[PDB]
């Protein structure tokens, strides 16, 4: 039954969610993980 | 050097990590090798 | 904008192929229209 959510209307740091060190595996398809914080996205998703 | 097993993946060409952001970082053109092996045999304190 | 140098490379190496291929084609097929061309030119010419 694995959840959706919708994300919209947000000011995103992705620094700050880097900064979290207990994530284990941390991979990004599309982009580059370090470019997370200089760019805008028109929809979001998330599953977990 | 020593150091922590976790970030070791952080250490090797090509890749990041906070350790590579500010700790150390070998660039992307390492003309070299990486060894490594635990020491927590001698180094537990 | 989207990607490091290490992943960029490959899609710019794509592109740079690509990219002068056709170059290369519009090359050649511009001078051998350049060559019809001086042949209408020196009966031209002949002509007159």
């Amino acid at each position: 039954a694995w959840n959706r959510k919708r994300i919209s209307n947000c000011v995103a740091d992705y620094s700050v969610l880097y900064n979290s060190a207990s994530f284990s595996t941390f991979k990004c398809y599309g982009v580059s993980p370090t470019k997370l914080n200089d760019l805008c996205f028109t929809n979001v998703y998330a599953d977990s | 050097f020593v150091i922590r097993g976790d970030e070791v993946r952080q250490i090797a060409p090509g890749q990041t990590g906070k350790i590579a952001d500010y700790n150390y970082k070998l660039p992307d053109d390492f003309t070299g090798c990486v060894i490594a092996w635990n020491s927590n045999n001698l180094d537990s304190k | 904008s989207r990607l490091d140098k290490v992943e960029a490379e490959v899609q710019i190496d794509r592109l740079i192929t690509g990219r002068l291929q056709s170059l290369q084609t519009y090359v050649t097929q511009q001078l051998i229209r350049a060559a019809e061309i001086r042949a209408s030119a020196n009966l031209a010419a002949t002509k007159m």
